[PDB]
């Protein structure tokens, strides 16, 4: 694309600026750049292009969220008709977000994915798979909900059942894949008491293991253990 | 709302 | 431009969501097209207007001294040469603020400006003249930085001028004028002394008028007096 | 910083 001219170092560096400056927009665009050289991706790499997109679609679907209420309350009885402006609005900010979706995945197919033969990179990409086709669901309505949701459940299930089998229960990634995994049930697919039992699960399994954490390790490992019991303090 | 992990 | 098939009502309605979605980029875009319709703003347009462009321009600014300053350090002695990136993106984003001052300014030119007779507009969109110039002034280094720099006092100056014949000193039009103008003489002009001078004017003679104010004028006017005396203590 | 009126 249009970073096809630039040094795939030169890319990842101003990745690095473009996150210093707050430019999310930029970050992603130098980060699918650098993907689409075609070489793997190393741990920091990747946390990159997660951190990029992440906040990209977090402007969108914070944006979109505000639309919705929006429209929802201008289609209450007693709202007075304000014309089409709501939902064309709702529906620009929903294609954008959807076309963001889409590219993240088109690179996570075209060959994050099947590159990966880590552990530790098959399982962020496979979450990262979950992730945007979740965010998919969020705004789907359609024909295809519930394949949308169903494309989300089998790329958190294709990493669960590799993280439960080659990482540690206080893996980082094994850990907010599946708190991420927990807010899919309870939010996406109707199942609070499977979300609740998956975070209650992840959280005792952790800390039974941190005994065996450096503190820097027991650090990671704990913030995320944290974000599981916020949501359980939530939930029930 | 419900906590998710990276955090934008 | 792309807007030119949406109605100006429907363009206003959208800004005011986007507004409300922090959607900035998209609230400036729909105040263009709302402007580009040819019919002269009103009171409440004209604020959708500034905001939005304030909010996409401060973004660019915050990135590019963030960025500047990383340059600066890297042009340190015993600063290991890190190549052509922080300089090549410092100048994309520098690039692409010039080009949001150099849309405002056009529709200020063409043609707001001379279409506003009555002082409130015409005071309101010389001080986004200014404004749009110092911006343009806050990375100019070559051989138009004088010719920049007399561009905004020259559009702040006409401003003053309207507005000390035809508004009262408490007008939040009025003192927002000085505020940025007195910040244009300490920051642009390197001359902290008149912009002192002019906080200090301008914040003694609101405060000898807000006796002829409703409680509503009173808290609008006193906002802005806050400022002045925020950048007072900040100077002296 | 200084302060400037509108703000962002
Ligand atoms: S990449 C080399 C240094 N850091 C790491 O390997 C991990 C340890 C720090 C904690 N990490 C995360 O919490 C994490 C989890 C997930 Cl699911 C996504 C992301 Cl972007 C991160 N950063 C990374
Ligand atoms: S537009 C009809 C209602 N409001 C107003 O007329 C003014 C009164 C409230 C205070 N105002 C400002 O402080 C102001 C000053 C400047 Cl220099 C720029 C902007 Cl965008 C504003 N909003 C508007
Ligand atoms: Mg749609
Ligand atoms: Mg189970
Ligand atoms: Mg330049
Ligand atoms: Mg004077």
């Amino acid at each position: 694309g249009a970073m096809g001219s630039m040094e795939r170092a030169s890319l990842i560096q101003k990745a690095k600026l473009a996150e210093q400056a707050e430019r999310y927009e930029d970050m992603a665009a130098f980060m699918k750049g650098a993907v689409e050289k075609g070489e793997e991706l190393s741990c920091e790499e990747r946390n990159l292009l997660s951190v990029a997109y992440k906040n990209v679609v977090g402007g969108q679907r914070a944006a979109w969220r505000v639309l919705s209420s929006i429209e929802q309350k201008s289609n209450e009885e007693g709202s007075e008709e304000k014309g089409p402006e709501v939902r064309e609005y709702r529906e620009k900010v929903e294609t954008e977000l959807q076309g963001v979706c889409d590219t993240v995945l088109g690179l996570l197919d075209s060959h994050l994915i099947k590159e990966a033969g880590d552990a530790e990179s098959r399982v962020f990409y496979l979450k990262m798979k979950g992730d945007y086709y979740r965010y998919l669901a969020e705004v789907a309505t359609g024909d295809d909900k519930k394949r949308i949701i169903d494309s989300a459940r089998s790329a958190y299930q294709e990493a669960m059942d590799i993280s439960k089998k080659e990482m540690p229960p206080t893996n980082p990634i094994r850990l907010g894949l599946a708190l991420n995994f927990s807010v899919f049930h309870y939010e996406i697919a109707n199942s609070p008491e499977e979300a609740i039992s998956l975070a209650k699960t992840t959280f005792d399994e952790a800390m039974a293991d941190l005994h065996t954490l450096s503190e820097d390790s027991y650090k990671d490992s704990t913030l995320i253990m944290q974000l599981l019991r916020d949501n359980l303090t939530l939930w029930t | 709302r419900s906590c998710t992990w990276p955090l934008p």
